[PDB]
């Protein structure tokens, strides 16, 4: 697993590959690891597959109640204090997980790095997560720059994957993308994937 | 001699009390047709300090669900967060929306708890759960914990009037503007008068996108005009 | 001076309250032959806004077992739910279908507590258990947990006319479809009148394959016009 | 001010009001003799609706013991599951039948307690358990928990007849058969006339091999017979 | 029999008797304008020897939150406090303050529960909660724990005067200072004279710096001036 | 054991071997291994056989339960979820059992393979578990294509389980298949399999 994550000027990217393995065995080449909160808000699970999506779905179930009832969307900050507290809670016997949650809401762009104990790092600029994240972190610490656009964001984003893919063999197969700008959440779909990594290697 | 009891003639007076707060509530309005369902409620107040631009009628319980509610409203509140949670707790163990008739079934075996429970009293209010599952569909439920599937329908003061009507010109064929209409209208002589689209809430869920939308002010317009048209003209007699 | 408590006569009025409530309730029939057991049900509403295709009264307990209701509406749906869980409970345990005869005793064991612990209120509600173990199978309930088995009986307001008329026609060696005609008469002298197939509704467990199934409107015009002869016939005196 | 209280009598009226119900009881008899103990009960039923073959007024408690009602009937369902339940517990700590006496007693204070525990009511029924420990044994036992050993009696409406007629015709040395004969007769006399081996239910446990058997429908022929004999005869008066 | 229950005409006589209490309370008046929302509460003391420099009657909720209080004045002292945990912990959980909406549906749905469950007495009392979230907002509960949103307002004794008032006098556009004193003019004819700046208390929270601040006394002087300029006036019928 | 799952183009095809081992005690030559959860739905277990009894008596009772009351069959979906919450709970002291649900409902066809944890993968074509997993998947990813049909795919199915027994001293003893199109849930007994892998050498 490697997870990316970029505040650009303009939006918010999230990027993982869909590799699950247990051991040596790959047991899934297309595993999802990107989930959407809210309309502007999307979290990537690095971790114990069970654990991850146990609690995506209370994720997702929190946050959607939460706006029925007040009729306001929830801020990142909201959700990823919420997750934090769950996470904590569990302390001594932690999910297994590395949870990063983003988007854009009144409060502005913001991405979250939680682990299992409910401590969460806020990230302004440039996050990656999973047993390829150091990979991944050369190049996004390489070519990010505060200005960078969503639009080359992305590219950026599968850029750092697709280094990971090739020193982590616990990550791979593919890669979802998402861009997050405020007129909407966009998920680039395998073919425009293929043919952005296209302009690198494979 | 001890709270929600028998009758010697087989009923439970407290539910019929209750039943008796949901006829004092505001009108509530259901249609049914093939393109979707339709809610619409009285939204007047009596008093020009109020914020009537705020005071919601018609709630979303899900995506594909809203409700309207009569009778005690402090009461009408906790129903519909209770359906809300409901219809959340099914997503979050089946990863699946609730149909709109299990989600009535659940708040009705809700309500009718309250109903032979002695430390506890009824719930002074009726529902109108809309929603489209597979298909467009209204349930309309009682202080008893009774559930009822309607084509069309009212609960409040109002009732009666709009159910006569509806009696009458309802149509399993109805077109989604033309169900709309004949439901502006019912409330119209519900309230004996032509409306105002200034004081009067509608929302629906169309079967082709199953998202519980709100029929904007603006929106509504044409359709209040062209229903105060035939109101004026039915306030003949 | 408690809830439910016994009277000088040594009976239990609010039992006795809530058979009350289950006379007023809609009529239900059940008739047991070798072939199988048959339950009807009055489908039968009072507005054309109601979803009449929808309103079920004839409930699927398991795979070979249904029952039919009387009484607070409400009650009878935790009643069957009830009876529901039961059933399962009973293969979660066994690995095996419960049998009628036990799910009926258990279903009555339960109201029957609330017929004696001060905080709680009896189930105003009568129960038709009808399935197929080895040999078909129809009890009926009463509020107080009292369990009978019938070969052919009825609840409700209809109960004592379809009560006298089997009383007569019925018989040991009806076939199937004998049976189940007999049931739609007894149906249609109960509401004085012909029957209407698009309002009735008719469900069986059949001795060959024990498995719950429910006559079709389709399948069901023949049966009520077969009967409907009878009836008129019958509706002289 | 409460439940179930003392009246100035010094009495408790809900229980004294339960003993009414089980007046109202179908009757059931019980005789002892030497070579074991009989348990005989009114089957009869009111219409031909109801299946005969099946209903049920004799219960097995154990291999050697069994039991019949009088009164509510939900209600005796329970106790005689509750005896069940307790008769298998004996098994299950010591390995052991339980002796009729113990499971009379546990019962009885199981009774009990619903006579002084405010949010409950008394058991509106009574019981006659018979069995085989070392000796034959009869136990009635009463709405308020109190136990009593009988050589014969009865419960139920038709009780006082059969007690009265015992009080003369009884006998310590009547054999198997003659003690059986005498209590057919005894029923007899209670239902104020011949007996229909059809529509009585007996029940036994000899001293030879302590195992509650149910005589046949057929084994009984030859007995009502000999019965209904001195019955038309000691009908004249 | 029991404690909250319906009464035959629908309604929940302890609650009605609750409200009996806070129509008795001190009068509190809350005007809600573009630039935020005031809320003044008369301070009045009838006694020399009560500290009234000390005497508070609006409450800071949160940061941006403040409430007035009306009814028995023990139940409103644990309402606020309830209100204030409510804050906190919507902090603690999401890291954000809470709205003022959410706030007070919270309260509310408190209040509803001594409202429906037997051990327990309603709340002698009504609120005033303001605040403002992105907007200025003004919201006022019920014993029943009924919630309404105003433009202006009132609750206590005084309140219809103020009430018929605000009724003409109240304007969408009124600016921070004109909106405040066309309150002070309200609580003037509220208590039937000129007010006297020591003994009326205000606070609010303009839309400015989200932020509950209350008028100093010194500060209220010019304020009370020009009302108690126009009260004068006006009390001339 | 062993156990594979293939979603083709018209159907579901799901089958097990017959092998119950303990060390290297041979248990049971006749192992049940694959149940019916709904009417096109079924469910193979690998793991401790008295752990995946024990959830699969709870799985059908659920599925039942569900229909009577909702009078509406639950999807793959639903009961996939359904069983990763509850394995998920006892993720402390989790129940060992690898689990295969799937078959044909409103949302298509699917299978999922299930961990102790409560991780579940959605399979979009093949899959295989147990102890022979690793040498089935062999077989399965040289001859599987997306076109393959119900019919060669329990011929594949056979095919695969069959290497495996070749290699896995925990699997063999005979094999069970259950085809799963739409107009059929069918078992195919015995002697249809021995005839089936009888094309090949045993
Ligand atoms: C589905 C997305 C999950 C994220 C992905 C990224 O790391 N995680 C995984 O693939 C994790 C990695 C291990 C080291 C915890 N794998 C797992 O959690 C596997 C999951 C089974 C369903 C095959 N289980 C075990 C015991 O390892
Ligand atoms: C019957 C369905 C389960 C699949 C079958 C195939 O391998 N599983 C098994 O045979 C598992 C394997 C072990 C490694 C957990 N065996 C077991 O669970 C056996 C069970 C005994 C009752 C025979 N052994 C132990 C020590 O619990």
């Amino acid at each position: 697993t490697t997870t990316v994550g970029l505040v650009c000027k303009d939006g918010v990217v999230m990027a993982t590959e869909k590799r699950a393995t247990m051991g040596n065995f790959i047991a899934s080449k297309a595993a999802k690891k990107i989930y959407q909160i809210a309309d502007r808000m999307a979290m990537t699970t690095a971790g114990s597959v069970g654990d991850a999506q146990f609690l995506a779905r209370i994720i997702k179930i929190e946050a959607n109640l939460y706006e029925i009832r007040r009729e306001r969307k929830p801020t990142v900050r909201a959700i990823a204090t919420l997750t934090s507290n769950l996470l904590n809670s569990y302390r001594y016997f932690p999910y297994l997980v590395q949870l990063l949650i983003g988007g854009i809401d009144s409060e502005g762009k913001s991405i979250y790095s939680i682990d299992p104990i409910g401590g969460a790092i806020e990230e302004k600029d440039i996050v990656a997560t999973g047993s390829g994240s150091l990979t991944a972190y050369g190049v996004l610490e390489d070519r990010f720059t505060p200005e960078i656009g969503v639009d080359e964001a992305v590219e950026l984003a599968v850029r750092a994957i697709y280094s990971a893919m090739k020193r982590d063999s616990a990550s791979g197969d593919g890669i979802d993308v998402v861009k997050i700008t405020e007129d909407e959440f966009y998920q680039y779909s395998p073919e425009e994937v293929e043919q952005i990594l296209a302009k690198f290697r494979k | 001699r001890a709270i929600t009891v028998f009758s010697p003639d087989g009923r439970l007076f407290q539910v019929e009390y209750a039943r008796e707060a949901v006829k004092r509530g505001a009108t509530a309005i259901g249609i049914k047709c093939k393109e979707g369902v339709i809610l619409i409620a009285d939204k007047r107040v009596g008093s020009k300090l109020l914020e009537a631009d705020t005071i919601e009628k018609i709630y979303k319980i899900d995506e594909h669900i809203c409700a309207a509610t009569s009778g005690l409203v402090a009461d009408a509140r906790v129903l519909i967060d209770r359906a809300r949670i409901e219809a959340q707790i099914n997503r979050l163990t089946y990863d699946e929306p609730i149909t709109v008739k299990e989600l009535a079934k659940k708040i009705c075996d809700f309500k009718q708890q309250y109903t032979q429970y002695g430390g506890v009293r009824p719930f002074g209010v009726s529902l109108l759960i809309a929603g489209v599952d597979e298909v467009p569909k209204l349930y309309e439920t009682d202080p008893s914990g009774a559930l009822l599937e309607y084509k069309a329908t009212a609960i409040g003061m109002g009732r009666n009037a709009v159910t006569e009507f509806f009696e009458k010109e309802y149509r399993d064929d109805l077109s989604f503007d033309d169900a709309m209409v004949l439901g502006l209208v019912a409330m119209g002589l519900s309230i004996e008068s032509e409306l105002v689209p200034e004081n009067i809430e509608v929302g629906y869920v169309k079967v082709d996108d199953r998202t519980f939308k709100e029929v904007s002010p603006e929106e509504l317009k044409p359709y209040v005009e062209r229903a105060n048209e035939r109101i004026r003209e039915l306030l003949k007699k």
